């Protein structure tokens, strides 16, 4: 079923991806993804650019003079990772925009 | 005020459930876009210039004419 | 009913005056009117907004339209009448009034100091409102004194398609006067009336 | 293309470089002067001695452009917007040329120079909106420097 | 099967009928994006760290997530004029009205 | 300093034109990846923490297995 | 022909 | 269940609100003092009368936790970093009980209190990075009032 | 090749003793050595860090291993030679050895004045490094005299899995002595040495 | 079951 604009779950396993070598904490973490239906109209809490609005219209009154708007991140948070630098030294920094906290049709 | 998000959040709510492989989708959406279109139409004054309200419009309107709504109905 | 007019045509003689002739297919050959017709011709232009159409009766098949404003086009339009009977208005015919030397002013005549220039004036005028054709150019005339001869003033020509003219090397804190006159194809219009300016002077610091 | 917009309205200016001015401009002043068109407006003070104006004339000098339009003149004064230019036509040139025409807001279409201009009467004064071509917007001579649309307001004006 | 570009999309007020409001522009070039957000993400495409690890995943397991998407990254205004609802001509830059850059997010 | 932007651009113009529905598809694109991963692994240092180089050498050794292009061989 |  | 990071480096403080902060705390000083765990660290001045300081021991005591493990301690000095607790035992408990549990960074996994600790040396001192659940972490009595990674270290030592 | 030992069992004696066991499959009813060969036990423990393994020869199918640590967990595998034949490692056997008292003290002895309470002192410490079993407590010995005999210093009993401890209603810009020991189920182990901490004064603003 |  083509379920509308959300977000779902995304679980990042460093370990799994053999970067622990680097990465010391966290080996995991919830990073979420966007997927589904821009549909017209785009709900308030999508936050459509005017662009978006725009487009998500002239997609609803000819698909085919252009595609529909696109669920992705419109919100992200960073997380901290501790790991070895190019140094060889423990860093500690904030990795932005890793965890979607919202999604939207853009 | 503006307040075209009040309309739009009216209809995607009583459009939430609907599936288009569903049985009825048409009957049930056609009223939700002839209340949608009354009530962005109540508010009209207010949007002018505000790019929302006049998609929502010119929105609710094609979807009216693609789908066959009569503009007066339940 | 009645068969409207035929072969309008607008045959222009000067700049107020305008011959209309037309035919009658319901008449026979050379329009011999044998009978109690009459026929009512109509014309307007678009200017000013709202006109309404001026009309008149004619006893035979041609109307000399008189008063008309000069450079003007104008729309004329033909019916037929018999007592009862009455045709429709005919297709519609136009015709444009030849040009006359403008006889009104350039108006709206304002005066200016230029920004950082106080020896520089910017005059800036309107049209005049019965300009009777196409404007060619603006004579304006300029002098510190207001009862000198037109032919003493100091004479600036400028190009009909500008509404702004700037005037350089003035003396500051002096009182200037200026009139201008439009003209076109067929000669000057009138002068607008003197309008003063005195020149700013300096601010010390 | 890309397009630059002028605006005057109750007096209050919104230039082509989108600076938003507050004018007395009391009289006849240029918006425009440039080689291809002349904007003029008359601005009269709201009640005597007011600093507050607004405008009671607009002209319109569309110049010649050989091959397109003859030069025709609009104008509109407080209670009278015609759909016409001043010697009764509503399209430059011959019959067959619509490279220049008015439709009744009033409406100025001047297709082989890309530039619209709308008329209209708020009340007891007039509006005017410009939508012009950037390169035809700053296509002007040196002495052309007094032009409201382009450069705004003298600071004395404001 | 083309990859993320940015794409013409032309809007008309005037065949949306909202000239009864916009005074000008009448038209305008907005653009869209369209197009494959493939692994390896080039990097004018600005992936978020977000999108560069959803596009790995979803290259090692398509599965495990979809791919990441073509959108606007950067856009800029124009500048309506319009009456608004006094009946004042006003003239106002709309943001985000046109597509300047497509990227994978 | 860090230039797996320059490894990604070289294998991406390198391989934009390919068409799996063309004969020698797989081994123009098991060349491209191998030099990809060369160009990557000599920027390790400088790359460290950087996800768009990490991801790079994880997704170029997974797209590797994938199309089993053999990890030695012509570029 | 004529048009910008 | 959230949780909440710990870090000391070369000393160098990321308290678990997230507060990074530079601390003296030379000698032996509490990381951790709580219902489920204990984390005690001795801090040398780099050179004499030097205000920083770096680790030389980390020492870690997982409480007896009934029917999970028995208590065990880990402790790590410069130069000595084993992959046992100080009984020789590489698991809390019986030898079927893997709740708590240390693999060779040296890490140290305490699944019954969603518990992580890694451990390692960087050139001649330790550093620690310690997980735990938010409600975990704040889980103290009254006077277990000294905690680096929750309250930071004292004003006197930054 | 040689078939190796099997049955490996550690049967624990002391805090340091051990005895191990084995059986070997290729000996004869009774266990009874008939020939030339002889047995290596290895063994050791994960603490320190990087030990090796240490080795003996035993004549017979029995080996008492000695010196070994206090409550420590070891690992034992046996193996067989005869001249040139020689067996691998058997399954490893485990054996933990008894508590012992504690036989160092506690160690890092650290006394600082709790923040916006000066009349209140922290004691911080690290575990003896010789704990020896499950430490059960500490005590903390404080005096204002460092000549005073131990039984008259100021006793402060401490649970065995913290390494922190307040103590209040202390005496300002007083010099105070602090020693601790360690307890486990075997006993009482030796004190530190006393460490000074002299409480703060006021700063009259 | 002893985990958190
Ligand atoms: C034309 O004749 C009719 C009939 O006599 C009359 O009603 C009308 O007013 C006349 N028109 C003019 C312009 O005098
Ligand atoms: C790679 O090898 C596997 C196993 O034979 C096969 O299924 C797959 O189709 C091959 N892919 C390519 C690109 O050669
Ligand atoms: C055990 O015996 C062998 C052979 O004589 C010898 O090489 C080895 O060193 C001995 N091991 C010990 C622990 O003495």
């Amino acid at each position: 079923l083509k379920a509308r604009c959300s977000r779902k779950a995304l679980h990042v396993n460093f370990k799994d991806m053999g970067w622990d070598d680097w990465i010391i904490a966290p080996l995991e973490y919830e990073a979420f993804h966007c997927e589904g239906l821009c549909e017209f109209p785009l709900r308030s809490h999508l936050e459509p650019t005017n662009h978006a609005v725009i487009q998500t219209l002239m997609n609803s009154m000819d698909p085919e003079s252009t595609p529909p708007t696109c669920c992705v991140p419109t919100r992200l948070s960073p997380i901290s990772i501790l790991f070895i630098d190019s140094a060889n030294n423990v860093v500690y920094k904030q990795y932005e925009d890793m965890v979607v906290e919202s999604c939207g049709c853009r | 005020q503006c307040r075209i998000q009040k309309c739009t959040t009216d209809f995607v709510s009583l459009t939430s459930h609907l599936n288009s492989a569903v049985d009825g989708f048409d009957s049930e959406f056609c009223k939700a876009l002839r209340a949608y279109a009354g009530c962005t139409q109540r508010t009209s004054k207010a949007c002018r210039g505000n790019l929302v309200y006049h998609s929502a419009v010119l929105g609710i309107s094609d979807l009216m004419s693609q789908r066959n709504c009569s503009k007066d109905g339940p | 009913p009645m068969m409207p007019p035929v072969g309008v045509q607008a045959s222009i003689l000067s700049h107020d005056t305008i011959r209309i002739t037309w035919a009658d297919n319901s008449l026979p050959k050379h329009q011999k009117i044998t009978d109690s017709r009459y026929y009512t011709v109509r014309w307007k232009t678009n200017i000013p907004a709202n006109t309404k159409y001026k009309n008149a009766n004619a006893t035979t098949l041609s109307y000399l339209v008189t008063g008309l404003k000069p450079n003007t086009l104008y729309e004329f339009s033909v019916m037929v009448t018999k007592g009862r009977r009455s045709s429709t208005w005919s297709m519609t015919a136009h015709g444009a009034t030849f040009e006359l030397v403008p006889t009104s002013p350039p108006k709206d005549v304002t005066v200016v100091s230029k920004e950082g220039k106080p020896r520089t004036i910017i005059v800036n005028w309107q049209p005049p409102s019965e300009a009777n054709g196409k404007i060619t150019g603006y004579i304006i005339y300029y002098s510190t004194d207001v009862n000198a001869e037109i032919h003493d003033w100091v004479i600036e020509p400028v190009v009909g398609n500008r509404l702004t003219h700037q005037i350089q090397e003035l003396t500051l804190d002096t009182p200037y006067y200026f009139k201008i006159q439009a003209r076109n194809s067929k000669g000057m219009g009138p002068m607008s009336e003197a309008v003063q300016f005195r020149t700013p002077k300096a601010l010390g610091s």
